[PDB]
DNA sequence: GTCAAGTACTTACGCCTGGTCATTACTAGTACTGCC
DNA sequence: GGCAGTACTAGTAAAGAAAGTACTTGAC
RNA sequence: AGACCAGGC
């Protein structure tokens, strides 16, 4: 059932997840090029719900993406503004960082406890 | 302050040379078409069994390249060739978007691929 | 294609004796039109030509990561003074001759090397023929698809484009 | 199709009807009964869905006809549904007659004399008697003595009306049915059904019927008849009802009322005299389709049965369940108690199965698609396989450019030259070349691949050798050894040659010139189609990987059309504007700037090389068989020819001799200042065919009006002008390969003085963003950028959408002034290399490729980067980007970039420029789905509109759209030089050779139309001082009385007025009468031909220039959405233009617009303070206004008028909203003794209104108003501030109805204009003293329809569709706009181009093919509508020749003998 | 992949100059400009063959299916 | 009769080229084997 | 030697972010 | 033949 998810991209869920789309989660890594192959691992997608949608304001290049999303590396046509790629020094957290001493040092900076 | 103003662009966006001299859609087209080239996918092609695979025979490293080119190891994957390009109306066969090759260039193997 | 979005198909593999040739003796193995530049404004390809030719002469590579040049040190001045120290023209030009008539051309032709890219869009993956072939079983109309030896579609927008000429036997 | 296999009969019409069950037991091949499709060992079981009686299946002969798979057509069978079940197509119309009928006397619940009133009105509408059906209402508790007599007078009136009209040559006994009698029939049936359903008691016998409840589909419920009205059932002397009971009711209703439903269910008179039955709404027998049309889904081993077999299996499974449920009723209390509750469960599921077979969305249950959904949408049957089809004999490959092709050809590869083939039947003249074609075989070009024998047999040449193949070449022309085939000859499928024809086609085919007909010239090398550059402007085809289709026609009727009619030489002028689309493009235009320069001198070896390099007399480009030359310009010291004189003798050899040279005075795109002081090279001068002055440019050759090539097209013809582009295409190519053209880095540099200029105007821009900000924020004078009052209000500007819109418009306006100061100085004056040497600048002035704004961004200044009207968007924090500080007033921070593409853009100039680049690609890509559906809606309504032989353009069914095309019946592609009189006078002796006046006097009438053209010109010059309503006209225009294509001199009036104006101002060996007698034959030859598909042209002249827009009034493609597609009476921004009288001044106008512009009670209040006290809920509503010296100056609202709005307008709405909420929750100042008139004013408000117990107003200053408001203790808490706010925004002080604002703009184009923001004509007719009431135009085309009539809305729709192309400077001619107007107003109403504006139409296959197929299908079959196959949509479904153009006439053959 | 015989613009034999170039960069410590001039490569079309050759065949050759590893 | 709003059905650019995956549970049966 | 338990087998049954009109039902 | 994915103009 996990080989079916990867081979098709369909999300079969009895208690549907917090996701709008239900299909199109996996994509063939091409190796048609090495520029193509490394670009699969840096791309972000907004969702296939937003593709079949006749608005424009979700496809915009916002100024909040300074250094997080790339301005130019975005396909032309239908995925324009929706599929886009990270800046090359933008890295994504993947582990819960240490937090347990931060309330212990915020009370000494003047925070009155809740 | 940022470490460098090029950590806002992506992998493919940093490798287009003199990117701040082009118009904005033509930098967006090169990130699309740079990941559609006939380059070298790998070097383990005797051990691969992919159903379709393009391979340009003799790639070259570019004269004009970013410093991020040699840092991601793109010399391991040559995607083109340096070509003596004249910007001339001489032929009559190259007006709208077309272009010509020297005939004896690719009788010698210019841009040959399998 | 180039590395600046200058795509285009090949027209004719032009023979070497018919190509233009410089005073150095070389011949350009790619000709691009100067009319692909003004509407597109890919000035990065003009400066890759200077930087490419000034690097193959001295045996050096030049970094081209963006915003290493200001407005005061233009790369037309940086790569121009490298071409002057090699004995070539400051503006990247070369005196060239015609291959057909053998005459001196008017202006010095702008040359230099840039890095091209061969795209995967060949004609052999395009290019479908059909006189006849297999048809669909439901409608006895030709099959969709190049690999199944099928036909191209004359859709709705092509239909009334045959009405608009007034041609009525082309539509039938 | 074989041309040697004719077919005898023709489908002339179709009509729609319902299969009764008796037909589909006689039609049937075999009733199929078991729900198993095929058993083991793959055999189709006898009696199943796959049976051998229903067709041959999978290498097994049919049991009905005994033929194999290839020759069995397939046979229909049936199943036996045990209960009569609902047909889901007719359930909405069954449920109307299921209701509205009495369950006791079985009439409808109307009175029977009013049901008869529709039966006699609909009988009149079956015939063409739309007028007499309104005279039938003139024929006019109540005894049945006279109602029996009233039905006789209405029926004898119809029998007298029908018999008179059938004898007064008006209506055939088959009945006249047009489009506008389909209007009043659908209008009358919808009046009939709406009045049937609204009944309480049956008005024949007065008692109620229990009402019905439609749960959804598959079920029906009768509701409980109440106890109050069962008494009426006793003084006359919930439950799921079965589908067998509904048929029992409605079989009785349709017999008591047969005489009405013969006319409800028939559009045309029922000649067959059949009954209409209630069985026809149900279905008792399903028709299983033949097994050819439901073959299984075969894919290797993965064999799945068809989706219809899975639906029909469930109907048979349920049909054998219910047969085994009714086997217990023969066995027979509990055995009866449970077996009936499951039998009625089986009644629902067999209905739920017959739903799912027909319609997958009427089936409660990812679902399997039904019969309806194989027809509906894109990927349906009409749109996917009928209006568009995959085709044989057709190619597609990438295109590469090719000169040295004669501009009417396509260059075909060898690999399409071998596969594509053409049937030539053999004759006495083909056996020379077609015997060598068959000998060459299938692989040698020129060759052949198949021989079709006389017998229809077909012999392939593929697997044959050359010795066998020479034997078939001598057998090729032999007499027949069969009598039945004695007049036939063999057809040899030869390869495509250099003489064939080809359709070329690039998608999208937005207009008709994107699908042309080319000749073929094979090329011997590679696999790509090869196109000349003159075709690239029409197909919109660059060479960055474009592939375009190639269709090869297969008979001589289609070869003759694609060479003469859809030819590429005929399509030089597009019919949108009349402007050309064909011309040389990029290198040929920059060469002609250098070749025609004064510097270009050519010696004798060079001069004679350029002429033979382009003429080449053996290919027949010359007209003399010997190249003639000119004497040189300079004789001594040595001969030289100027490059003007190259094109002089180019245009001398390709032109016909003994016809004089062309005379042409035009200009070009390069000014005289770019050449030098005192140059005259701007104007071009051809005199006697000799270029004497000026540069040939894009404006001369190229897609440009009134050039030299466009003037060769008029004087010499379209075949000459296509040849001159071939010669100039080769002359400018060989000049380039000998004298070349280049651009470089050298062409992009400014001087040291030019860069000094640029960096000093750009130092002015460093304070512009603050000066623009301080204007909008209204801070005083020279305020600093970090002023805390400046930073406060800029945050207020940011949070509001419109306040940020006027910051981004004032600041953009000032920085584009700085941009224009750089460009007007630094180029051409500050550029290092200059024209003509500056090649970047030379190809932008010449229009070869580029613009002046492009070299601005390269060499000077990239400019303000603008978003959707605005500047760069701003974050929440006020930063426009993280690099800038929050709310800085810098022009660089808001998108104005100062770098250029030569020197470079900064990293934040780069990022802002990335925003504008993506925005242009989103609007290019995803916003052309709005223009492409504009053109689909246009082309479906206008596909049949065409010129008739009456010179009267009309629809395909026969109804008339206009009386003459554009009012003058002339083609757009011929009226170019019609009013260019000084051109046609200089070229008189050469235009006389192509119109030839004296040779055409014989077949014409010259005497008659010229007399009446002088009796109306002289009459109108005497009149026409008075306006149009005063004109007792007494004389028609000469163009409506005489046929302009037959009578010489029947011209339009402004052609007659402009000819005589030219022929009076400049009086100048041709005299005066020979010139007007040649323009009148040129006008007559510029008439439009009968058969022109005009409505397609008029719909492609809007949808294709709408894609020049992509790829406080609304504008562009959303404006065309409102006018053309929706026809909205609820227009988004209605306006009204009010002309000011010249007597009243501008101070009497802006003090007048305050009386029209509305004033809200919200617009006068500073603040409102409630005071809720409890412990009796007491609300003290204290509402605080502005000063009386403040609101009586802004809005001029007086103090006493403000008191009455509170008294008589505000409180009446406030009290109504409080009672609304109480219902829905059940689930400083002095004393009061100033004067008694305030006590009396208080005492009235307490008396009139509901719960106000105190009221007082500031009667001395108007500043406050305070009224008490009391409630009880039962009521819980109301907000009472959100109540007061939402009532204060609704209460109006001074409102003119439907008008919100009145604005006085600046006077545009001379006349004085006062625009309101709403439409009310009745109220602007009282303001005679200020407004010219005879000039009040408008914007709302549905409101000018309501008050000024049909024709004034027709004029308003043309002007509203004209000025949507005037913002974009797109010229589409007024004849396309005329016909879109006259099609939208053809019923006297304002109909849209959608499925609601096309319901009034005769062609049913047009309506079925467009959208909602099985809703127009049910309306066609419940009308029993016969359609005469008139629309082009209806003739493609059934396969007729189209009625437009070539199929607008027959061809007859004069046989010589009797 | 491997060094091009006979450069793409004029046709000068170039394929014999790859192993000399790596000798003239490692053993004789030269820069790339002097080493292209000593091998006789004067025209800049000839110079950009040996200057920009990747020599990617050495990465291919480490996948030898005909020997144990 | 009546305006009223809620509800229901309806469309949303054209053409072209590749590639993949595609019914699941279960239920009764015949056979395999461990056993005494 | 033959009985019954499992493990399989092949067998046949269930599978949440667009804008327009037309219509009934709905208070009054 | 569908669905999804990746593309071309
Ligand atoms: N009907 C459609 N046509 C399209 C679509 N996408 C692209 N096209 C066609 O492809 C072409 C795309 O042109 P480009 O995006 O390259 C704009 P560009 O600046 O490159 O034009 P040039 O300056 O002439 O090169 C254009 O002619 C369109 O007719 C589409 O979604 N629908
Ligand atoms: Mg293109
Ligand atoms: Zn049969
Ligand atoms: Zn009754
Ligand atoms: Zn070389």
């Amino acid at each position: 059932k996990m080989q079916y998810f990867l081979s098709t991209g369909n999300l079969v869920s009895q208690s549907g997840l917090d996701l709008q789309q239900v299909s199109g989660y996996t994509v063939v890594a091409e190796k048609i090029n090495f520029y193509r192959f490394i670009s699969h691992f840096r791309m972000v997608h907004r969702g296939s719900f937003f593709a079949q949608l006749k608005t424009t304001t979700v496809r915009k290049l916002l100024p909040e993406s300074w250094g997080f999303l790339c301005p130019v590396h975005t396909p032309d046509g239908s995925p324009c503004g929706l599929l886009n790629h990270f800046a090359h020094k933008c890295r994504i957290s993947t582990q819960q960082s240490d937090v347990s001493r931060i309330p212990s040092i915020l009370y000494s900076l003047g925070v009155a406890p809740a | 302050v940022e470490f460098t103003p090029t950590n806002i662009l992506s992998i493919l966006a940093n490798l287009t040379p003199f990117s701040d001299f082009n118009q904005s859609p033509r930098n967006m087209y090169q990130c699309q078409m740079g990941k559609q080239t006939m380059g070298t996918p790998g070097v383990a092609l005797c051990h691969r069994s992919d159903n379709k695979l393009y391979r340009l025979q003799t790639g070259q490293t570019p004269i004009v390249k970013a410093n991020l080119y040699d840092d991601y190891g793109m010399d391991n994957f040559p995607n083109g060739f340096n070509a003596v390009v004249a910007v001339i109306s001489y032929t009559g066969y190259d007006m709208d978007d077309a272009m010509i090759i020297n005939k004896s260039a690719d009788e010698r193997g210019f841009g040959y691929g399998t | 294609s180039s590395r600046h979005g200058q795509k285009g198909v090949c027209s004719r593999k032009w023979p070497t004796i018919d190509m233009p040739f410089s005073e150095t003796g070389i011949q350009p193995d790619i000709i691009i039109n100067p009319h692909a530049f003004p509407s597109r404004m890919t000035i990065g390809m003009f400066v890759e030509s200077l930087a490419g030719k000034a690097g193959a002469l001295h045996g050096i590579a030049q970094d081209s990561t963006p915003w290493i040049f200001n407005e005061d040190d233009t790369p037309a001045d940086y790569f121009g003074e490298q071409l002057a120290k090699a004995g070539y023209n400051y503006h990247g030009n070369e005196p060239m001759y015609s291959g057909a008539t053998g005459e001196e051309l008017r202006a010095d032709i702008y040359v230099g090397v840039v890095y091209y890219q061969r795209l995967r869009h060949m004609v052999n993956d395009k290019f479908q023929v059909r006189s006849t072939g297999p048809v669909n079983s439901l409608t006895m109309q030709p099959v969709k698809g190049r690999k199944r030896h099928g036909g191209i579609r004359v859709g709705e927008m092509e239909r009334d484009a045959l009405i608009g000429h007034g041609t009525s036997f082309l539509l039938q | 199709m074989d041309i040697s296999k004719p077919v005898g009969s023709e489908i002339t019409s179709v009509d729609f009807g319902i299969l009764t069950a008796k037909e589909i037991r006689n039609l049937s091949a075999k009733q199929i009964t078991n729900p198993t499709v095929l058993d083991n060992l793959g055999h189709p079981v006898s009696g199943g869905l796959y049976d051998l009686a229903l067709g041959a299946f999978l290498r097994n002969l049919c049991s009905t006809c005994g033929l194999d798979e290839k020759f069995c057509p397939g046979h229909q069978g049936h199943i036996e549904l045990p209960v009569p079940c609902y047909n889901p197509l007719f359930f909405n119309q069954l449920y109307i007659y299921l209701r509205a009928s009495c369950l006791f006397c079985h009439h409808f619940r109307l009175k029977s004399v009013e049901v008869h009133r529709y039966a006699c009105k609909l009988r009149l509408l079956q015939y063409g008697l739309i007028d007499e059906s309104y005279k039938l209402d003139e024929i006019t508790d109540i005894s049945s003595t006279l109602l029996n007599e009233l039905k006789s007078k209405r029926s004898e009136y119809v029998d007298m009306a029908i018999a008179k009209a059938l004898s007064d040559g008006r209506t055939t006994e088959r009945g006249s049915f047009t489009a506008t009698v389909n209007d009043e029939r659908k209008k009358l049936v919808h009046e009939f059904h709406k009045k049937l359903l609204s009944r309480g008691k049956c008005d024949n016998c007065g008692m109620f019927s229990p009402k019905f409840r439609k749960d959804g589909f598959t079920k029906i419920f009768e509701t409980a008849l109440n106890e109050k009205q069962i008494t009426n059932n006793r003084v006359k002397g919930s439950t799921y009802i079965l589908s067998t009971e509904v048929k029992n009711i409605l079989d009785t209703v349709f017999r008591k009322e047969q005489c009405v439903l013969q006319y409800v269910f028939h559009s045309r008179p029922n000649l067959s005299r059949k009954l209409v039955k209630a069985d026809s709404f149900f279905m008792d027998v399903l028709v299983v389709p033949p097994t050819r049309f439901r073959l299984p889904s075969k894919l290797g081993e993965e064999v799945h049965e068809n989706s219809q077999n899975q639906l029909l299996s469930k109907v048979l499974t349920t049909s054998l369940l219910i047969r085994d449920l009714n086997d217990d009723l023969s066995k027979l209390l509990e055995d009866r108690r449970v077996i009936f509750s499951r039998l009625m469960n089986a009644f629902v599921t067999i209905q739920n199965d017959v739903n799912a077979f027909i319609d997958s969305t009427k089936a409660q249950g990812v679902p399997i698609p039904g019969v309806k959904q194989a027809l509906e949408k894109k990927e349906g049957l009409f749109r996917k396989h009928m209006m568009g089809k995959r085709v044989n004999y057709a190619a597609r490959s990438v295109i590469s450019p090719d000169p040295n092709i004669e501009t009417n050809e396509i260059g075909v590869p060898p690999v399409f030259a071998v596969k594509l083939t053409y049937p030539e039947p053999v004759t006495a003249y083909n056996i020379a070349e077609l015997r060598q074609a068959v000998i060459n075989g299938p692989d040698k070009w020129p060759g052949a691949t198949q021989i079709q024998n006389e017998d229809g047999s077909l012999v392939s040449l593929i697997g044959m050798s050359v010795e066998q193949r020479k034997a078939l070449a001598n057998q090729l022309l032999t007499p027949s050894s069969n009598v039945s085939t004695h007049t036939l000859n063999k057809k040899v499928y030869r390869h495509i040659k250099n003489r064939d024809v080809v359709l070329m086609n690039r998608q999208p085919t937005l207009h008709k010139a994107s699908m042309m007909g080319h000749k073929v010239r094979v090329l011997p090398n590679e696999k790509t189609l090869r196109l000349h550059y003159a075709n690239t402007g029409a197909y919109n085809a660059d060479f960055d990987g474009d592939e375009m289709n190639m269709h090869f026609p297969q008979n001589e009727n289609a070869r003759a059309e694609a060479l003469n009619l859809a030819n590429t030489d005929s399509q030089y002028l597009t019919p949108t504007s009349g402007s050309p689309v064909r011309g040389l493009i990029q290198d040929h235009i920059s060469a002609g700037v250098w070749l025609t320069s004064k510097d270009s001198f050519f010696t004798r070896e060079q001069y004679q090389q350029y002429i033979y390099g382009c003429i080449r007399p053996e290919d027949g480009h010359t007209t003399r068989s010997k190249i003639v030359t000119l004497p040189p310009t300079i004789f001594k010291p040595y001969p030289l020819w100027t490059g003007k004189q190259i094109i002089t003798t180019v245009l001398l050899n390709v032109t016909p001799p003994d016809m004089p040279g062309i005379n042409l005075i035009s200009k070009n795109k390069i000014k005289n200042e770019y050449w030098g002081k005192g140059s005259l090279e701007n104007e071009v001068l051809f005199k006697d065919g000799a270029l004497l002055c000026g540069i040939l440019d894009k404006s001369q050759y190229g897609a440009s009006k009134y050039g030299i090539v466009h003037s060769l097209h008029e004087v010499y013809g379209p075949e000459v002008a296509a040849k001159v582009l071939s010669v100039l295409g080769r002359l400018f190519t060989n000049y380039i390969t000998a004298t070349a053209f280049t651009c470089g880095m050298d062409d992009l540099r400014l001087t040291a003085e030019g860069n000094k200029w640029r960096t000093d105007i750009l130092k002015t821009s460093v304070d512009t963003g603050r000066e623009a900000a301080a204007e909008v924020t209204n801070l005083d004078k020279d305020t600093p950028a970090d002023d805390p009052e400046l930073l406060k209000r800029l945050q207020e500007i940011l949070r509001d959408n419109n306040k940020s819109g006027i910051l981004d418009a004032v600041t953009s306006s000032k920085v584009n002034a700085i941009t224009s100061q750089v460009v007007s100085k630094c180029v051409p004056d500050g550029t290092m290399k200059k024209f003509p040497c500056n090649s970047m600048q030379a190809m932008a002035l010449s229009g070869a490729k580029g613009s002046n704004v492009n070299v601005s961004q390269i060499m000077c200044l990239l400019g303000q980067q603008a978003l959707e009207g605005r500047r760069v968007p701003v974050m929440v924090s006020g930063k426009t980007l993280p690099s800038f500080k929050p709310y800085e007033t810098d022009a660089m921070a808001g998108g104005y970039v100062k770098g250029r593409f030569y020197s470079g853009i900064k990293p934040q100039e780069y990022y802002f420029h990335c925003m504008a680049g993506r925005e242009g690609l989103i609007d290019t890509a995803v916003k052309t789905s709005r223009s492409g559906y504009l053109q689909r809606c246009l082309t479906k309504q206008l596909e049949g509109v065409h010129v008739s032989y009456d010179n009267s353009i009309r629809d395909a069914d026969g109804t008339l759209v206009q009386f003459m095309y554009g009012g003058d019946a002339i083609d757009i592609t011929k009226e170019s030089h019609m009013t260019q009189f000084e051109f046609c006078l200089d070229n008189y002796y050469a235009l006389l050779k192509k119109y030839n006046p004296s040779a055409l006097i014989e077949h014409l009438d010259v005497e008659s139309a010229l007399k009446y053209s002088k009796k109306t010109l002289k009459y109108r010059k005497k009149h026409s001082k008075e306006p149009h309503y005063k004109q007792s006209v007494k004389y028609d225009p000469v163009l409506a009385k005489y046929n302009p294509a037959k009578y010489l001199g029947s011209v339009s009036e402004n052609f007659q007025d402009k000819l005589e104006s030219f022929l009076d101002k400049n009086s100048k060996g041709v005299n005066e009468k020979k010139f007007r007698a040649l323009m009148q034959l040129k006008y007559m030859r510029s008439l439009i031909n009968p058969g022109e598909a005009v409505g397609i042209i008029a719909s492609q002249s809007v949808g294709e220039p709408s894609t020049q827009m992509t790829l406080n009034v609304t504008l562009g493609i959303p404006r065309l959405r409102e006018i053309v597609m929706t026809a909205s009476a609820a227009i988004k921004t209605p306006q009204m233009t009010l002309p000011i009288w010249n007597d009243v001044s501008d101070e009497q106008a802006d003090t007048f617009c305050k009386s029209i512009s509305k004033v809200l009670l919200s617009e006068v209040i500073d603040k409102v303070i409630v005071t809720e006290t409890t412990g009796a809920r007491s609300y003290v509503i204290h509402m605080r206004f502005f000063d009386n010296n403040e609101y009586s100056e802004e809005y001029d609202v007086s103090k006493e008028e403000l008191q009455n709005v509170i008294s008589n307008q505000f409180i009446h709405l406030l009290e109504a909203a409080i009672v609304k909420e109480i219902k829905k929750q059940k689930r400083v100042e002095a004393n009061n003794n100033m004067n008694k008139v305030q006590r009396d004013r208080q005492s009235a408000i307490i008396s009139h209104h509901r719960f106000i117990t105190k009221y007082n107003f500031d009667d001395e200053s108007g500043k406050w108003c305070e009224f008490k408001l009391e409630l009880a203790a039962d009521t819980e808490k109301l907000l009472m501030v959100n109540i007061v706010e939402e009532i204060c925004r609704k209460s109006i002080i001074r409102q003119i109805p439907h008008i919100d604002r009145c604005v006085h703009p600046e006077p545009e184009n001379g006349k004085r204009v006062l625009v309101t923001e709403g439409v009310n004509f009745q109220a602007m007719w009282d303001q005679e003293a200020f407004i010219d009431v005879d000039g009040i135009t408008s914007n709302d085309v549905a409101a000018v329809l309501k008050t000024y009539g049909v024709e004034a809305a027709r004029n308003t729709i043309v002007n509203e569709i004209n000025n949507v192309f005037s913002r974009y400077a797109i010229s589409v001619s007024f004849r396309h706009l005329d016909l879109i107007a006259d099609m939208m107003t053809r019923q006297g109403t304002y109909l849209a181009f959608n499925r609601q504006g096309m319901e009034t139409s005769t062609s049913s296959f047009m309506k079925m093919s467009y959208e909602t197929t099985c809703q127009f299908l049910t309306k066609a079959v419940l009308d029993n509508e016969r359609e005469q196959l008139d629309s082009p949509s209806a003739r493609i479904v059934v396969g007729k020749l189209n009625n437009v153009g070539t199929g607008s006439f027959d061809v007859l053959a004069k046989v010589p003998n009797a | 992949m491997i060094v091009p015989v006979r450069c793409f613009s004029c046709g000068k034999v170039v394929g014999d100059k790859w192993e000399s170039y790596l000798n003239l960069l490692q053993e004789d410590e030269l820069d790339e400009g002097t080493a292209l001039s000593r091998l006789g490569l004067k025209r800049y079309c000839c110079r950009r063959m040996i200057l920009t050759h990747v020599d990617l065949i050495e990465k291919f050759l480490r996948y030898n299916p005909l020997e144990k590893r």
